[PDB]
């Protein structure tokens, strides 16, 4: 394997080490967002370790010598370390998981940012809009997937099931979104984003199916629209495709992808959503919120994010494709340091050229700003490259077969037992031709009302 | 005394009495220290090299050795790279021995000490001593582990592998043994010796995965043993373990095996059962007898005649030569096993028998013989006479093997070497440490066995995975596990064919056999990809047994139970339950779903299982890295195909006899008017004979129409046709031969052949093609439907012998034709007046339940005519039947005649011992001519009664030959007379009434027989006996 | 009694009286089972993790553990990757202690069980207990040898080496000791204790040449002790 596949694997090892693993904290295992943003986002940390997990998987499928075993073990244990660090980040907020379990309020939600040096909390609850069901759901989904891939207390198992209850009611819980700003208007208004709902559905499926299919109902109804205040969000690729695969309707997935391509895709990536204005030259940089009258200003000049084209390579790899047009179009990578791609966070219309871009959409030569490299995007870029170059397979990143969601599922035959409450009732049912068994006869199977089932689950997840 | 002085004492003895004799050229040591004999025996050189290495292990504890560590160690390498040379020159023979292990294809075990050339030929000497090839490999592992570099290049590694391929199949190669003669009788006969199989189990346990380069080693220097072949050696040793062979109930060669150097046995109760018999029956003042009735250099032995003639073996009883070396092995066993008083007891026994050379160096005489003038006195009072040494050392004669063992034992006893030092590979595992030693002990320990096999349910197609999920079972298609490759076992057999391939030495590779359930239960890294293999149970086959799903579910349970009982490797076993869409077709779905569901629950057959995704199951598991494949000659890596997703009558009316007397094209006429796939198989099977392989049929070549009817009724589950088809097309299963070895490894002998027809006796392991002649041509020449049913029972009995061995206890010769007879009768007794079902129409699984039911301990309830017919037909013997028949022969001067056979007191009493397995076979041969199976049970009962009368009454002894048939006839005639007095039954010479009478009861069968035996015994002298001298006399 | 029953007796005692108390977050166990003290002593957590690992070593002799080998072993890793966290946050102090081993430059030996932060200061508590850094390293070697994977990346290996550079020069750093007081007199005085130097001789004998990666390890994961400092 070292002839012509070990050298390229080592090249990707340098890529991941110099883009991702260089910034992993030896104490906590978390990844700071950038030099300016020293805090560690849950979702960004979960996504940024995908390249490391894929490299470890690559290294292992070819680990026979020691050195190769050493590299594979180092990568897998770095992934385990990052997930454990995020766990103690959530574990320290068990009082918030417990409170959000019953009262799903934005003031009782897990924080998105954490101190990358102590796994503690950096800002106050009031200070970031921490409710992001997608970050906790993506963490749970990849915890399920990594474990199903062979990556290894019961107290944290109880905590994980309490997190399952935490993200369980995500179909009816308003969220601050994957972009941690709620609605577009950007007034800190919690809103129900299909991205969060789909990620929660995927996490629950990978890890009670009633709320799962409630999330499925939300997804079917909302798609191809993102949420109440969004025609389309490019984050929906994380639901209709990798990593959630939460939509089992192939037509709906295709329609969502086509909406993203038609509305948000530009010369430098896909805009997050219409009238985003995250790093546009028209916003006020020092003003946190957005007045309702400046959202027009953001139209046709929204920043295009290269991160979303990593999703379009991932699907295309997960679903076989000649979408080798999404790759070869990511020549818009910063350095070709030495030659490291350094996938940018976004491209903004140069300020002078606002009128030309407004008028002539997706046509002006934008500049890269924001995080560089975008580790969430860079990890997906490296993973897609790995997968596309034959060093990885969909079944290794997805051992739970989440990709097989779109396949039509056959109708199910519901077995029903008609049970007589009393024997006299059984006698009447028989005179009329339905041969049944009484609830006493069905012993040792004990029939109970659904209230008892709901009460039983109240004893699941309890560690006092 | 300083250590230098303490060990200079041994260096003087080693250098004078052992290393002086080492060949300057070969490195091998000479058997005769003084003389013109050029013989270097393989075993004695290995023990001599071990003696020099033991001194080096001692001199390693001194930094200023003055060169003695390098010399003594490099002398050991010299002897071991000299045995390798002798073998490497005879590598034309290593290839021939892997393919056809035989007495005349073996590596020679005696070579010219000076040149390394073959000295004695196959006729002159019995060279098949696999104790020697196997101790070469145990010592090479134990010395390479110590730091001694014996294997130098990859070609030497390929020869050591080819040497391993030979040592794996020892269970099926009978040999001459450490003693070079075979049995106590020097008939020129090879027999399986626990000692040879035990050393092979130990070489294989030690060499599996041993870098033969040592510390300076990589993946391409490792030796790979077959977990399945090693199991077959473990199974053979344990079914011959308080004993040594069919001939020897104890041999002192068991002591080298059970304890240093091999330390093979893994049961502490068998070690004690084996050692105690060896010490009790073989120990002497001057040493341990090699075996009882041994004629080596005895005064009564004829020097000129090589082969002892029948009954000569008696002349050597009490005159047996006693070898002082066994005292040294017992001292080494004591140092290892922590008995500081077994070292002293046997040191004290050796200090007297030890001669000393002129310079004071101790000489361990090879044997101590009774001088001829004193032979009768020893025979009269054994242990009384004084036996002269064989070599005194001053004579110029030294036993180089014993000289070496003195150094090993004296150094170990004096604590100048440690048990750990001379057993670098830990062959001795102290009880408290018998937990995680691969191929021997598992985490659970020596006694507990609740293994959880790691099941992975793999589905042939996505369609089947989605179908199985709807019905409750999550399975994974071959593609969903993408990096992991699921391979048929046969694709690993192709890969292994490239292990040990040296074209310089003419070596070829692993022999092409099936990898089994303990080798398909491992995860392999072959050419950079992870390969897990589906078990051989899931391999498609022509035989009709495959069609019964119930047999597949049972083979899955049977395999997992074998994996539980016999997998002692580090990882959890990985069983992959390949599910094929054919398996769920029709009503096979309900049985398969219950197996698949129990596999999901975690228990199928008492074997706990963990079904999980292969990726999770293969994750931190130990993977056997198959690095021998390399690129080799071809610049391309070998092409290995991996399982891939398969993407989308009531009775035959035509009777054979009335339709075979016809030669007519009319058989081809009914062929067009037979809808019965059983009438078609009978009609289109008469013609595979009379008209030919291709006599044109309306359909086409006849060979194609029977294979179409066999295959068609196989699916339509029309089992009479499937069996007429298999037989007519002469179908044999790959598993008949692998299972017939379960019978043989377990000490049982299979007879194929019908009841009332030519039987044949497979007493030794045989090839599939020899076994096939025995079933379709040599034994069954009247009905070949019998060969398919007999093939069906060998497969069923073979797994029953492996997993439930005691459903076949009291059975030594398993007569499959007789067992089928018991089954046809059980169908009639079960049937009642309603006609009995035809065993042939019964489904393979229904034939397995009939067998399991007939084998079930006969319980209070059935007619004693039915109990007898089943027991007699199964040839079940009451426990100790064979020992009790010895006691009848010992107290009967002229022997027992049964059914025109005769067990005479001599030559058997003279040539055999009470518990000899050879005797059990002679008793079984004597009762061979008993055609009727219920008569066999009455004859087995007369013999059991004759044993109680003779034992309870020690005074009575038979004068003339006991005719067991006459004693039975006289018992029936008394019964006939007494029952006549009750009700005058008019049936004559019908013993049905007698057989139905219970054995013990008011007037049962046991009374009549006791009476008959007593009338015969009392017609002869009553010897006054002294145990209870007569009070009224 | 079956082994399952014999060892379920210890799992009930371990789970009630030891693993109930393990911090959900740090992995460290609390010195006071009941109360508002947040002190997790380093030595007591190591002895607690060793107790869970000893039960896992026992449950390894049963194939149907029902998850108890993974939990009891992974509890031990939790406590040991929690002491490492407490030390790894205080690695500004590991550098200062290698250069100037002193009572006020040491890694703290009592940390917040809930957060892993320093609880008592150098004035409040005598944190120079090299029995603790040294038993961390003896137990990390004894647990990584067992099959328990505690060190995950090269940076954790570099901290364990820097922890070793500190444990080598113990002969010249007087400490407070297992008993936290120093001498019989609680004068606030550090003295060389055979117990602290003895555990350091043992951590150094065990960790010289040890792949901290275990079986999944290479040359770049080995810890290197100074034969001369060990001699001292
Ligand atoms: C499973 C089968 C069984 C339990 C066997 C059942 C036993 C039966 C049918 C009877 C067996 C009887 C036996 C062995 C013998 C009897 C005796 C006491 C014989 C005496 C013969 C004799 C003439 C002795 C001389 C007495 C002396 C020495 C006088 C001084
Ligand atoms: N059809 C089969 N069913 C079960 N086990 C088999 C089969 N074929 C081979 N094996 C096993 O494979 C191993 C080696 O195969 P083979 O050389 O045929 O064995 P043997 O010589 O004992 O018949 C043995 O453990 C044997 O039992």
């Amino acid at each position: 394997s070292r002839s012509n596949s070990g050298v390229r694997l080592d090249g990707y090892a340098r890529l991941v080490q110099q883009t991702i693993l260089c910034h992993q904290n030896p104490v906590t295992g978390l990844l700071p967002a950038s030099y300016d943003q020293k805090d560690a986002w849950v979702r960004d940390n979960v996504y940024s370790i995908l390249a490391v997990w894929g490299l470890g998987l690559a290294y292992r499928k070819n680990a026979d010598r020691d050195e190769d075993k050493a590299k594979a073990y180092e990568l897998e244990q770095s992934v385990v370390k990052l997930m454990r660090g995020l766990l103690h980040c959530m574990i320290r907020q068990v009082d918030k998981v417990e409170s959000f379990k019953y009262s799903q309020s934005t003031k009782d939600s897990l924080h998105a940012k954490y101190n990358t040096k102590t796994c503690a909390t950096v800002v106050g609850d009031d200070q970031w809009g921490h409710l992001q069901l997608d970050a906790t759901s993506v963490y749970l989904l990849f915890l399920a997937q990594m474990t199903a891939s062979g990556l290894h207390s019961l107290d944290e198992v109880n905590f994980i099931q309490n997190l399952v209850f935490y993200i369980e009611a995500a179909y009816k819980t308003a969220d601050f979104g994957i972009w941690e700003r709620g609605d577009k208007t950007n007034q800190g208004i919690s809103e129900l984003n299909a991205s969060s709902v789909g990620m929660a559905k995927a996490a629950l499926e990978a890890l009670l199916a009633d709320e799962v299919q409630h999330c499925q109902s939300i997804l079917n109804s909302l798609l191809p629209r993102a949420s109440t205040s969004k025609e389309v969000d490019a984050s929906l690729l994380s639901v209709v495709s990798f990593p959630a695969f939460a939509v089992e309707d192939s037509q709906l997935v295709e329609l969502t992808k086509q909406e993203i391509i038609t509305k948000l895709q530009g010369r430098y990536g896909c805009c997050r959503f219409l009238r985003d204005g995250y790093k546009t030259p028209k916003e006020d940089p020092n003003r946190l919120y957005y007045e309702p009258a400046e959202l027009k200003l953001f139209e046709n000049i929204e920043c295009e994010w290269p991160l979303f084209w990593t999703y379009f390579i991932l699907d295309g790899v997960f679903s076989g494709n000649a979408e080798q047009v999404q790759e070869y179009k990511e020549a818009l990578e910063a350095v070709l340091k030495n030659g490291v791609p350094l996938l940018p966070e976004l491209y903004s219309v140069p300020p002078d050229r606002v009128d030309e871009e407004y008028q002539n959409p997706h046509t002006v030569d934008r500049v890269p700003m924001g995080k560089l490299p975008h580790m969430w995007g860079q990890s997906l870029y490296i993973l897609g490259s790995l997968m596309a170059e034959g060093f990885l397979a969909p079944g290794e990143i997805d051992p739970l077969n989440r990709r097989f969601s779109t396949v039509p599922k056959p109708d199910v035959v519901v077995q029903v037992s008609i049970l007589a409450e009393t024997e006299e009732i059984k006698t009447i049912l028989k005179d009329k031709g339905i041969y049944v068994e009484t609830i006493a006869e069905v012993y040792p199977i004990r029939v109970q009302p659904a209230r008892i089932l709901s009460h039983i689950y109240s004893s699941l997840g309890c560690n006092n | 005394e300083t250590l230098w002085d303490k060990l200079d004492h041994y260096y003087r003895i080693v250098k004078s009495t052992l290393l002086l004799y080492q060949s300057p050229t070969t490195g091998l040591f000479p058997t005769k220290t003084c003389g013109g004999d050029q013989k270097a025996k393989i075993q004695d050189s290995l023990y001599c090299a071990a003696g020099a290495w033991a001194l080096a292990l001692a001199y390693r504890r001194i930094d200023d050795d003055k060169g003695r560590t390098h010399e003594l160690e490099h002398s050991a390498i010299k002897c071991m790279r000299g045995i390798l040379y002798c073998y490497m020159r005879q590598a034309d023979k290593v290839q021939q021995f892997k393919q056809d292990p035989r007495p005349t294809t073996c590596l020679h075990s005696v070579f010219n000490v000076h040149t390394g050339d073959e000295l004695l030929s196959y006729e002159e000497y019995g060279h098949l001593q696999i104790n020697a090839v196997s101790l070469y490999l145990l010592y090479l592992v134990e010395m390479i582990s110590s730091g001694l570099q014996i294997i130098y290049n990859t070609d030497e590694v390929s020869f050591i592998q080819n040497l391993v391929f030979c040592v794996e199949r020892v269970y099926r190669v009978p040999d001459f043994g450490v003693w070079e003669r075979g049995s106590k009788y020097n008939n020129g006969s090879t027999e399986l010796h626990s000692s040879s199989v035990g050393l092979a189990k130990a070489a294989l346990e030690a060499i599996n995965g041993f870098n033969l380069f040592g510390n300076q080693g990589c993946s391409w220097s490792v030796i790979f043993v077959d977990l399945d072949a090693h199991n077959r050696n473990r199974q053979t040793l344990c079914s011959l373990l308080p004993r040594e062979s069919r001939s020897h109930n104890t041999d002192a060669a068991l002591l080298p095996c059970i304890s240093y150097p091999a330390f093979a046995l893994d049961d502490e109760v068998l070690f004690s059962q084996t050692l105690d018999k060896v010490v009790r029956k073989l120990k002497g003042k001057y040493g341990f007898k090699r075996f009882l009735r041994d004629g080596y250099r005895t005064s009564l032995e004829d020097p000129n005649r090589c082969y002892y003639k029948p009954a000569e073996i008696k002349l050597f009883d009490g005159i047996e030569c006693e070898f002082p070396i066994f005292f040294l092995y017992m001292m080494i066993d004591g140092v290892f096993r922590g008995n500081p008083k077994q070292v002293q007891e046997y040191q004290d026994l050796l200090t007297p028998v030890l001669h000393h050379t002129t310079e004071g160096y101790p000489v361990v005489p090879k044997y101590y013989y009774v001088p001829a003038d004193f032979v009768e006195y020893e025979k009269n009072n054994p242990g009384s006479q004084k036996r002269f040494p064989s070599n005194c050392g001053r004579d110029g004669k030294l036993f180089l093997w014993g000289q070496a063992l003195y150094i090993i034992a004296k150094l170990l006893a004096d604590e100048l070497i440690s048990p750990k030092d001379i057993d670098p590979v830990q062959r001795y595992v102290p009880l408290k440490d018998q937990r995680n030693v691969s191929m021997r002990f598992s985490n659970q320990g020596p006694l507990e066995n609740d293994l959880v096999v790691h099941v992975a349910l793999i589905a042939e197609s996505q369609r089947l995975q989605v179908f199985l999920n709807t019905y409750g079972i999550q399975t994974q298609t071959p593609q969903q596990v993408e990096p992991i490759q699921i391979w048929p076992q046969q694709e690993l057999v192709k890969a292994y064919l490239q292990l040990g391939i040296n074209e310089k030495l003419g070596l070829s590779g692993r022999p092409d056999r099936p990898i089994g359930c303990l080798g398909t239960s491992k995860i392999y890294r072959i050419l950079g990809k992870t390969v897990v293999c589906y078990p051989i149970i899931f391999d498609l086959s022509d035989f009709y047994m495959s069609q019964d799903v119930f047999l597949l579910i049972d083979d899955i349970k049977n395999a997992l139970q074998f994996i539980k009982q016999y997998w002692k490797m580090h990882g959890r076993p990985l069983f992959l339950v390949l599910i094929r869409e054919d398996n769920i077709r029709g009503s096979r779905f309900n049985p398969i779903l219950d197996m698949l569901a129990a596999l999901k629950k975690g228990i199928i057959g008492g074997v706990k299982v963990h079904v999980d995704r292969l990726q999770t199951l293969i994750s931190g598991a130990v993977v056997e890295q198959l690095d021998f494949l390399r690129i080799s000659d071809t610049e391309e890596l070998p092409e290995f195909k991996s399982f891939e997703e398969l993407e989308p009558g009531q009775q035959p009316d035509v009777n054979i006899s009335e339709w075979k007397d016809k030669p007519t094209h009319e058989i081809l006429q009914k062929l067009n008017d037979c809808s019965c796939l059983a009438s078609q198989a009978i009609l289109l099977g008469i013609l595979l004979k009379r008209e030919g392989p291709n006599f044109i049929t309306k359909e086409g070549t006849v060979s194609d129409h029977i294979e179409r009817v066999y295959r068609r009724a196989g699916s339509q589950k029309l089992w009479l046709a499937v069996r007429y088809g298999a037989a007519f097309t002469q179908k044999f299963s790959s598993s008949i031969a692998p299972h017939i070895t379960t019978f043989l490894v377990h000490g049982k002998q299979v007879t194929l052949g019908a009841f009332g027809h030519e039987e044949e006796v497979i007493s030794n392991p045989l090839s599939p093609r020899v076994i096939q002649n025995i079933i379709y041509y040599k034994c069954n020449t009247h009905d070949e439907r019998e060969a398919v049913i007999q093939q069906e029972l060998v497969i069923h009995i073979g797994w029953i012998i492996s997993n439930n061995p005691e459903l076949f206890s009291g059975m030594l010769k398993i007569r499959i034709g007789w067992i089928i007879h018991a089954m046809e009768y059980e169908l009639q007794i079960r049937g009642g007046d309603k006609p009995a079902l035809d065993l042939y129409q019964l489904s393979p699984s229904e034939v397995k339940q009939l067998l399991l039911d007939i084998l079930q301990p006969q319980q209070n309830g059935r007619c004693w005519l039915n109990r007898r017919q089943i027991d007699g037909s199964l040839n079940r013997t009451p426990t100790g039947f064979y020992d009790r028949v010895w006691q009848i022969l010992e107290r009967t001067p002229n022997g027992i005649i049964v059914a025109g056979k005769h067990l005479p007191q001599q030559p058997t009493l003279s040539d055999m011992t009470m518990y000899e397995m050879n005797f059990s076979l002679l008793v079984e041969d004597t009762l061979g001519n008993i055609d009727q199976p219920q008569y066999r049970q009455i004859v087995v009962e007369l013999l059991m009664v004759v044993s109680i009368v003779l034992e309870r009454n020690p005074e009575l002894e038979f004068q003339d030959k006991v005719d067991l048939d006459r004693l039975v006839k006289e018992a029936f005639n008394e019964f006939q007379k007494d029952q006549s007095r009750l009700k005058e039954i008019e049936k004559q010479d019908d013993m049905t009434s007698f057989y139905n009478t219970p054995p013990l009861g008011k007037r049962g069968t046991c009374s009549y027989l006791t009476k008959a035996v007593m009338n015969l015994l009392l017609e002869g002298e009553v010897k006054p006996n002294n145990d209870d001298p007569c009070l009224i006399s």
